[PDB]
RNA sequence: UUGGCGGUACUUUAUAUCCAUCUAGAGGAGCCUGUUCUAUAAUCGAUAAACCCCGCUCUACCUCACCAUCUCUUGCUAAUUCAGCCUAUAUACCGCCAUCUUCAGCAAACCCUAAAAAGGUAUUAAAGUAAGCAAAAGAAUCAAACAUAAAAACGUUAGGUCAAGGUGUAGCCA
């Protein structure tokens, strides 16, 4: 998956730019696995680290 | 005898057979041993200066010479080695993108139209493919002649958008008759701030119906997956559409088209009416945003507002705000579009 | 339907030399001979021999220079000298040609047993009569 | 929407041709020669038109590829666990051809169509265009013509030829 592919990307509450990137600018709300291709154990990891 | 002795092309087209009665009404494959060989280069490892070495070396004029059996199969085994490894660099190949799915054409990216007259290049625009047919006929070439009709459209994601039809007996020819018509046929789409359509759109070509609605921003593309690509091409990037009827490409095509470049922007909604176009958003509130004002003189007699209006509804729209569930399919999780 | 020293019509794609487009009837009349000697004249003898040396002469130099001859060899004699003449293509360093000229005039004068004299004409790239 | 063949037997058409007209033949006898058959210990291929004085502008030996019998085993070459192989498949092919045939078609790249499965002509002209291949022209038969030669694309017959030669695959190496 896209975060497992590249492993210097690193899920992290501060990589905030990281993060941004899996939330809906114009909504502001996470989006879900199927539409970024990220597996559910880095989903998972994401929304904690978003929220 | 060295009499009996022949090239290597009339060697290889009698081996290969490709002209033959059973080829023509129904692998081998071909070499180059030229490929490695250096001019001066035999078995016996002979060194012949000016040939296959230097003629002069460190300011002496060489001799010749032969290499020893040690240093000759070191260098018989070195190009054993790089014949090998060209066998796998024709394995090897740059994997491109597949569309629709893996064993079709649609979907697939096939590049910009060639240039044009003078000059004029379209780098800017790219090509998608919508529909490959191979189709025969019976002609007396082949009895039952062969032909490959494509639909391709063309876009630059900026408003100008094309489709066009080409054939040929050879796929290859067929794009590229394609590819460079729809050049020569671009529509301008117009978008509501470049990411959606102005209004709803709901059509009917031939026997196949299109409904399309403008959605806000985020909402991203939810439509047929030809209309997806187009929509790309266009620019759009945030709809929704609905296809039933038959599922024909080309009328589609044609009534995407048909409908998308039929739309009436708010500039001009507003000088027909001579009255504001206003803007209502559930996000900014009660706020009201001026979008669109008349050109020339703003009228003064308000628009009539019936108390009961006669639109003609959707069955299909309705039915979801009455509370009736939805088909399983309906609203699942899938990829970005 | 004859079938011999014809380059048959492809789709418009096949780049044919002005010797290989024509045909075999039109030897004499648009296209001259490659080889010119004596003994293919009336009351002339070692028709044979000269035959067969040609035939030989040209296996020779398209193995000598492999990939790098253009079109088909000329081959003039007079007297008792033999003069090749070859289109080249333009592939090989220079030097490399004076160390095949050298060779191949050197050999083939010894096996023949008479002088034999090599002319280059190097071309930039083959040339084309007509697409056929 | 096309392609086909059906009984396209219908109207014009062939031009040393389908019948008619004309001349000399074949069909009978004797031989010469090819083939089939019979047959031999004893080649092979061709074998309706488009085989049958055919590959052969050529078999007493040689030629020879066949049969019987005896003999050789690194056995043409600079080298090679190699030389050699007329061993099977022309239904793997190259090569060179027969055939319709001196038949007239084969047509790439562009352009147009209220979509195109395809089509694209009107001359007092209405969407077709500018280039090739064959034909024509040109050249040959030593003035000129005519005639004759040569030329004749793409397909048709998996047509003929692994035995002109080369070659894919499989088979034989005391
Ligand atoms: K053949
Ligand atoms: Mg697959
Ligand atoms: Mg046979
Ligand atoms: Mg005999
Ligand atoms: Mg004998
Ligand atoms: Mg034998
Ligand atoms: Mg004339
Ligand atoms: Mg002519």
């Amino acid at each position: 998956c896209p975060i497992c592919r590249d492993h210097k990307l690193h899920v992290d509450f501060r990589n905030v730019k990281l993060l941004e990137q899996f939330v809906c600018a114009h909504t502001g709300i996470i989006f879900h696995a199927p539409y970024t291709g990220v597996c559910m154990k880095q989903h998972k990891k994401l929304t904690q680290a978003i929220q | 005898s060295f009499f009996t002795k022949l090239t290597a092309e009339e060697l290889w087209k009698g081996a290969l057979a490709e002209t033959g009665a059973g080829a023509r009404k129904g692998k081998k494959k071909r070499k180059d041993l030229n490929r490695g060989q250096i001019i001066g280069e035999g078995r016996s490892g002979f060194l012949w200066p000016g040939l296959n070495v230097p003629l002069i070396k460190s300011g002496v004029v060489q001799n010749i010479g032969q290499r020893s059996k040690e240093e000759q199969q070191k260098v018989e085994a070195t190009m054993v080695e790089q014949r090998e490894e060209w066998d796998r660099k024709r394995k090897i190949k740059v994997k491109r993108e597949r569309g629709w799915s893996g064993n079709t054409w649609g979907g697939v990216s096939i590049g910009p139209p060639d240039p044009g007259p003078n000059g004029e290049t379209y780098e800017d625009f790219d090509t998608r493919i919508l529909e490959v047919r191979n189709v025969f006929n019976m002609t007396a070439k082949e009895g039952r002649k062969k032909s490959v009709r494509v639909l391709v459209a063309v876009g630059n994601g900026n408003g100008a958008a094309g489709f066009a039809i080409g054939k040929a007996a050879d796929r290859g020819d067929a794009f590229r008759k394609a590819k460079n018509r729809a050049i020569h046929y671009l529509h301008y789409i117009e978008r509501y701030e470049g990411h959606t359509i102005f209004h709803d759109i709901s059509l009917r070509f031939k026997r196949t119906q299109i409904r399309m609605k403008k959605q806000p921003r985020g909402y991203g593309l939810r439509c047929h997956r030809a209309i997806i690509t187009i929509c790309r091409l266009i620019g759009i990037k945030d709809m929704y559409a609905r296809v039933t009827g038959s599922m024909n490409m080309l009328n589609l095509t044609r009534g995407l088209f048909h409908g998308l470049a039929r739309q009436e922007t708010h500039q001009h909604l507003a000088d027909k009416k001579g009255l504001h176009v206003v803007e209502f958003r559930e996000e900014c509130g009660p706020l009201p945003i001026v979008v669109a004002s008349p050109h020339g003189a703003l009228s003064k007699e308000p628009e009539p507002e019936p108390e009961v209006p006669d639109t003609k509804l959707d069955w299909q729209d309705v039915k979801a705000m009455q509370g009736l569930k939805r088909s399983v399919w309906f609203n699942l999780k899938r990829p970005a579009t | 339907k004859n079938r011999a020293a014809r380059v048959r019509v492809a789709k418009g794609n096949k780049p044919v030399s002005y010797e290989e487009a024509h045909a075999p009837h039109y030897i004499a009349h648009r296209k001259g001979w490659l080889s010119l000697h004596t003994g293919n004249l009336d009351g002339e003898d070692h028709a044979a021999e000269r035959t067969l040396e040609d035939v030989f002469l040209r296996k020779f130099m398209m193995g000598t220079f492999p990939g790098c001859l253009a079109d088909q060899i000329v081959l003039k004699r007079r007297a008792n000298q033999v003069d090749i003449c070859a289109l080249v293509l333009r592939q090989l360093p220079a030097h490399k040609f004076y160390f095949l000229v050298g060779y191949s005039e050197t050999l083939l004068s010894h096996f023949y047993k008479c002088p034999v004299r090599l002319h280059l004409q190097t071309v930039p790239s083959k040339v084309v009569y007509k697409y056929i």
